[PDB]
């Protein structure tokens, strides 16, 4: 008995469901918002 | 103790509380600093009384410095994944709100010191909007401090 | 193909060194025929000769490699002349060789 | 605990298998066969076949629902052409009752022969996507492996090789629902681009 | 450009992930994990089939409605000074509306051949059934997208013909032949679409 | 008989896309043409009720997506098969992207139409005939989605 | 025979032969036919003569049509995987080059007819360039037929 | 033999040999053909002498066609993986460098014909820089042949 | 010991401490260096006085250099994964805050020497803002130094 | 022997040594080739003098051709993974720095040729900056060789 | 020894040190080379005097050259994964910081030589700015040398 594998849990797609597309969803709405305040028009 | 990768989110929160907060202080210094040099050509009398928005923008950086050394002194090997996530959200909610804070200080600090040289009645009103632009970062603390001590 | 690469590169590099040797020796006979600013000028005179001859001798390596470009397309040109036209079973010797040998006459020189 | 292994007569070992929880259901009752397997250090493994293309793992227990009841992991090592490799597959899982055979089908427990499979839920009782499926739908037998790692045809040094997990970044439910959600996000961002671009005029006469 | 930086900031980024995700599957050993077989087989033959019926009519009329508003602004634009264009130049509207007919004729045809089954295993779902799935997607793609392109084709020429007829009345019957070759591509769409769904049967 | 538990996602997503994409187009037809009413009415204020014809023709596009969204939502059921749910997703894209398309066509033509109708009243019967050919494209979205949902 | 998913790449090759050639015939006729109505107002004599760039661009459309007929009839339920990959590249070879020929036609077909309205001596040279644009559509066809028929 | 999907790379090597060389020859036709019409209005004499860049764009089209029909003759069921990568790098190198030669011809071919209408001295200097824009496509061919023979 | 790939984040923390700091120092040197060229042709005297922002931006580089060597000196084979994440969070917190500090000195160093050319009263005002702009990188040290000590 | 996918990376080293060097050679010829036209309309005497920027962009092409025949002739079925990754970094080094060196040639080629048109004293200075622009392509070559030797 | 895939990161340290450093040195030559040709029309005396930013940017290329051969000499078959990450982290630290120093030399090298023609007293101060814009790459050396030697 040796070299037992790393025990990934059974909800791995479900984590990549809700962690990747959420962090990028949220990443955008930071950047598109941060862009919109960076060059405003004080004129 | 938690997993071996658990320390990654706490040190990310220790960095994102300092990267984003200094970035907010960077825009507040730069956008209001351009208005300083455009004011001094017309009215040379007010230079100490015109650098109120930049010194209030400096507090945004020290807002991030509080939670950064706080998280790093609560940091440990083998921290729980529940414990490590709180310092991440403490890191994001003080920097990105401070980045939002320095965005407001930078804009109204720019146009405020332009109108102050053209009419000094704006100067009492310019600070009063700047306080509302700065306490957004102060709400960044009491979400970060209430999350880090858990 | 690998043996020609090792031999023709170094002999051409020495040939470019020999061409630079006859050129730099002509500067001494031309100089014999007739401090602060002298230091910065002769620094630009010397080190642009130093890194400059490397780019010169690297551009002497092309005249074998352009002959390698000369060799490969001449076989393909040659291949068409020896293969698509002449290896037709029935109708070769008339209209088929005539348009290909015209390509061997006119299309290779351009 | 440790794993069961079928050590061979010649100077090599062969297939071996591990779980944390191993449970079996017949009718309604559930028995934990994990102390009787992985710590017990003595197993009636009668025919542990091996042939480098087909291996077999039999587990008998003689203290179960009534009688002596034997499990059979039937593996295979074919040559699949479309990848040009050797892909092992757990072909069937058979429980031997009074005479009769349970005949559990288990596809997608597969992997390349060089590595070892490992999954987390290899249970029966098909709910959405569990790996084991019986042939007849109201089956009397059910089982559950809350951990799993099995290897055949390339065991070395009495230890497992690299793992081939069943987990995956994408499962075929999330990999159609994404490709349709990403399809009509793009339809939206064409529609949203046009509505975000209709300026009005400045002057009126 | 502000909004173009979003799409060109994502398409470079998404391709940069898929590049480095690409040289990290091969470089370890993990090319067995990729499985384009498992992508085309385990999903469904219905996700391709039912999308193709939708893209058949919808992508045709998004060229047909594209073809209308390009020349419809040019009808009423030239129609202010020259009001005689409103009767002659309506055939430019029809040729950029008959493209929508080529979709709805095709979309009923592809939906007439889709039929359910009971299998749920890609060995039980035979190659007679998976080939029926993608062929509705491919024929629905080429009757939708080609009609989009011929829809914008006859519309742009239709806008030019509305301007040329405003200056000279005799010109419009000469430039109308250009709109035929533009609308001929819509005919070239449906011949492929029925041919890709000729030998197809689900079940 | 029973399908997967995630099977009802697609027919629901077909029901939403029948109403999202139809409302995005119908909002374009009311905004782009409704802006042209404002530029028209300052000089020629008489034909204001006469020019809600492109606005009301964009309103039919909205109820074009509404009827099919009702027929899909009435056909929803726990444990529908993958054949049944995907038939309504293809029904949703057929009516949604068509209404998003014909929403643009009534929008630009109705904008350019009422700007030109104010300077020449003869173009009114010509403008309304182009809007017929634009709005009938939304009707083609129905009778494929009505066939698909009934099937 | 072949695997069950094998017919997918043959189907995608059958569609891509048609759509990308349709895109070339689109811009080949729209961009050039804009110039034809442009030419007709100042010189209405060459209106029936200069419709040669919109009919050469029509040959780009029938270039993608025949290979779509060639491929989609050669389909069967469960073909071999080697035969389907060839039909995928057969669609891309005639499609993207037919797409490339349309951008070649519509630019020089628009540029040629504007000079024709200014000086009709160009017309012998303009049609010669459209031959060189047409072999780009022709070269994609002969690679598609030598690939799909293997 | 090799894997089943091995022939997919050699098919894409055949397609990218053609569609990139066609896209290169199209832009060299389009950008130079726009310059032909602008030159021919003022100087209609040099109109068959100015079509030197457009035929030099045409030789980039046949450069891809040599490699494309070479690969389609070498294609076979069950080719090994090492053979198929070599044809992928063959079609990529003759394609994208032909796209580079197509871009390099169109910029200076347009700039040459805009200047030769203004000065006849450039007509000998125009054909010099076009040759250096053509040998880039020739360099792609001789490495495509040396990569497809092995 | 930890895993074999654990040193990957540690050496990347040594890089990001150097890259983003020197990227910040480059923007402060170049953008404010553009302001020196426009002012010197008008007011030629204050040139040794106006190189204070380009030497204040030079501190930001050695702000990153110190934590670069301090991370690189602490590297070993098989360090723990906890110890490597601190050094990645150290280097990101000093460079990206220093890159923000380069944005601040870049703008106000440009605009400050623009107005100093027209009025020399700004030189006490401009040099007062630069301390508030430079201290952000000085804040970046004491979070990076306190992280790598653990 | 090595794995089956190992020959793909070495083939990618052969192509990327070509097409990236070809793109720099194309851009340097095109950007500087436009300046030859504007120079010729006033100073047609310096036509043969102004070919020295476009031939030094031609050195970048044969710099890629030298490496491309070295990687293609070291290719063999079943090369080791250490052998192939050496050839991939050899192809990227000569190509991408050659893409940079071709970019730097065309900018100073367009500026210098227009500059030497107004004043012929720049011709001894323009050729000096081009030498430093060219030698960046040589620095990619010499590290492409010593990676390909091992 | 180590794994078979370990050489790829050490190759990427060798290549990206030569790409990115030559990518910055190309921009520093090109942006400043435009500035040389712009002032040469009015002020032809400072041509040998003004090529200081071009030879300062040339050191950035040989900065990437010295770390490339030092990494390539350390390349062995099957090196350890800890050793290969040190060379990738070294190569990124010198290339991208050299890319930063390539940017900073290019901007003030362009703007400074615009000002030294109109006022020659900038010549002492312009090179004085460039030392701070050059040592940023020199800080990239002493972190890359300390990382590759470990
Ligand atoms: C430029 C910056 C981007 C930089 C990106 C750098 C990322 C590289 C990290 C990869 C290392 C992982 C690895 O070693 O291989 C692993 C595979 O894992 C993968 O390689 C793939 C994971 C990412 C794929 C997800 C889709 C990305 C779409 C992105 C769209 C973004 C669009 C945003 C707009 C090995 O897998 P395994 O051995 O089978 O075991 C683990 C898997 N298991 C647990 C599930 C079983
Ligand atoms: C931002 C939010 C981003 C969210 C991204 C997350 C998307 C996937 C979410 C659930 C994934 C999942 O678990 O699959 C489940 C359903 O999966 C689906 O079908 C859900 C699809 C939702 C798409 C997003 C809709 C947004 C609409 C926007 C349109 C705009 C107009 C089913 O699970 P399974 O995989 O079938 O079961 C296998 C069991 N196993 C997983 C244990 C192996
Ligand atoms: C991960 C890595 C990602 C990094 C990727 C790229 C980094 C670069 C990002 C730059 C983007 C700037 C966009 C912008 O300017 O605002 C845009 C608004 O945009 C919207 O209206 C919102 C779009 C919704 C997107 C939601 C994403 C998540 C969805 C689930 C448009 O701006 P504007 O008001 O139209 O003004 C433009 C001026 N102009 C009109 C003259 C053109
Ligand atoms: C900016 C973007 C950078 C951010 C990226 C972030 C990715 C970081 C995620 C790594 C986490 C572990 C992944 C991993 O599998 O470890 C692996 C180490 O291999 C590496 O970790 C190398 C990291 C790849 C990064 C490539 C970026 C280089 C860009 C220039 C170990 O693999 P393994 O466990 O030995 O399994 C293989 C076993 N087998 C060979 C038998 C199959
Ligand atoms: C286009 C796509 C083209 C894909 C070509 C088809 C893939 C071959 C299909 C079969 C297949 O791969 O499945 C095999 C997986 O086999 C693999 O291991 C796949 C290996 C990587 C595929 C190469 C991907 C290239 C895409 C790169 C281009 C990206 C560009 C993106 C734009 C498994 O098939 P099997 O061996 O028969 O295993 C069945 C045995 N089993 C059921 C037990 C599993
Ligand atoms: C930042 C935004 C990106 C965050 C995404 C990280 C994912 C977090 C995560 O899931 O951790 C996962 C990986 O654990 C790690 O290895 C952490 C890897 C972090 C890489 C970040 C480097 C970017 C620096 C860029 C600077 C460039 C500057 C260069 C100039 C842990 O989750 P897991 O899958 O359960 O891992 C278990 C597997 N294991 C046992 C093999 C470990
Ligand atoms: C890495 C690997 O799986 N190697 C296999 C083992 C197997 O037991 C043996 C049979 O003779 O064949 C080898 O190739
Ligand atoms: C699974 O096995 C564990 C052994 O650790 C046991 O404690 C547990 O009770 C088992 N599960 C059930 C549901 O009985
Ligand atoms: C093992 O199981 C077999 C199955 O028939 C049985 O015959 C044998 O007696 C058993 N042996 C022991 C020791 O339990
Ligand atoms: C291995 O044994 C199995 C037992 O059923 C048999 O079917 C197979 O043919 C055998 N193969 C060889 C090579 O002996
Ligand atoms: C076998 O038969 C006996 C006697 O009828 C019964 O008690 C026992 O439950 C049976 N075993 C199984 C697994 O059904
Ligand atoms: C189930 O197992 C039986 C065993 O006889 C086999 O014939 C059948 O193909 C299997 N079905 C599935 C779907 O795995």
């Amino acid at each position: 008995t040796y070299n037992l594998a790393y025990k990934y849990n059974f909800e791995y797609p479900v984590v990549f469901n809700l962690v990747l597309w959420i962090m990028i969803g949220l990443a955008l709405t930071l950047i598109v918002t941060c862009y919109n305040i960076w060059n405003m028009d004080p004129g | 103790n938690g997993p071996e990768y658990a320390s990654f989110f706490a040190v990310m929160g220790a960095s994102a509380a300092m990267v984003f907060s200094a970035l907010g202080a960077a825009y507040g210094t730069a956008k209001s600093g351009t208005g300083i040099a455009a004011m001094s050509v017309m009215r040379p009398e007010m230079i100490m009384k015109s650098i109120i928005p930049v010194v209030m923008a400096g507090i945004i950086a020290i807002y991030g410095l509080v939670v950064a050394v706080l998280i790093a002194n609560s940091l440990n090997d083998g921290i729980s994944l529940y414990r490590s996530f709180l310092q991440l959200g403490a890191g994001l909610s003080v920097g990105l709100s401070g980045l939002a804070a320095g965005f407001a200080i930078g804009i109204v600090g720019d146009a405020g010191v332009r109108g102050t040289a053209q009419q000094p009645r704006l100067f009492v009103g310019m600070i009063l909007i700047l306080i509302f632009a700065e306490v957004l970062g102060l709400y960044g603390l009491i979400v970060a401090l209430i999350l880090s001590t858990k | 193909l690998t043996f020609l690469n090792s031999f023709k590169m170094k002999m051409s590099v020495i040939l470019g060194i020999i061409h630079m040797l006859f050129g730099v020796s002509l500067s001494l006979f031309n100089h014999t025929y007739f401090f602060g600013d002298t230091m910065v000028h002769q620094a630009i005179h010397t080190i642009e000769y130093c890194l400059g001859c490397i780019s010169n001798t690297a551009s002497y390596l092309r005249l074998w490699a352009l002959s390698l470009a000369h060799a490969q397309l001449s076989e393909v040109l040659w291949t068409m002349v020896i293969h698509i036209g002449l290896k037709v079973k029935s109708l070769a010797g008339g209209l088929a060789l005539f348009f290909i040998f015209a390509a061997f006459a006119t299309l290779t020189v351009a | 605990m440790n794993v069961p292994v079928s050590y061979n007569d010649s100077y090599d070992t062969r297939i071996l298998f591990w779980a944390q929880n191993f449970s079996v259901a017949y009718g309604e009752h559930w028995e934990d066969l994990t102390s009787r397997t992985f710590g017990v250090q003595d197993l009636n493994l009668t025919g542990s076949f091996w042939n480098d293309t087909v291996a077999r793992l039999v587990l008998t227990y003689d203290s179960l629902f009534g009688t002596m009841v034997t499990f059979k992991f039937i593996l295979a090592n074919s040559y699949y052409s479309v990848s040009a490799r050797h892909w092992f597959t757990l072909e069937n899982l058979e429980i031997h009752s009074n005479g009769s055979v349970a005949y559990f089908n288990a596809s997608q427990v597969t992997g390349p022969s060089i590595y070892s499979f490992h999954c987390e839920h290899v249970s029966s009782e098909n709910e959405d996507g569990n790996l084991l499926v019986p042939d007849t739908q109201p089956s009397l037998w059910q089982m559950t492996f809350r951990d799993f790692q099995i290897q055949a045809f390339n065991v070395t040094d009495k230890k497992f090789s690299y793992a081939s997990d069943c987990a995956g970044f994408f499962s075929p439910g999330i990999w159609m629902g994404l490709l349709t959600s990403l399809f009509m996000l793009f339809i939206f961002t064409y529609g949203l681009h046009m509505i975000l671009s209709l300026k009005t005029m400045d002057r009126f006469d | 450009t502000g909004l173009v930086l979003l799409y060109s900031g994502v398409f470079v980024a998404f391709w940069a992930c898929l590049l480095v995700v690409g040289i990290c599957y091969t470089i370890f050993d993990l090319g067995f994990r990729f499985d384009v077989a498992w992508f085309l087989t385990e999903t469904s033959p219905f996700m391709w089939s039912n999308l193709g019926i939708g893209l058949a009519i919808s992508l045709s009329v998004v060229g047909a409605a594209w073809g209308i508003y390009i020349t419809g602004s040019s009808i009423i634009g030239g129609g202010v000074k020259a009001p005689r264009i409103k009767t002659k130049n309506l055939v430019s509207i029809i040729f950029c509306e008959a493209v929508a007919i080529y979709g709805i004729i095709m979309a009923i045809v592809i939906s007439n051949m889709a039929e359910p089954f009971s299998a749920t295993d890609p060995k039980a779902i035979g190659h007679r059934n998976y080939h029926a799935g993608y062929s509705m997607f491919g024929a629905g793609l080429t009757v939708g997208l080609s009609n989009l392109f011929c829809g914008v084709c006859v519309g742009i020429v239709g806008s030019g013909a509305a301007l040329a007829d405003a200056q000279n009345p005799s010109l419009f019957v000469k430039i109308l032949i250009v709109e035929i070759f533009g609308s001929a591509i819509g005919l070239f769409g449906v011949i492929v679409a029925i041919l890709q769904t000729s030998r197809v049967k689900m079940g």
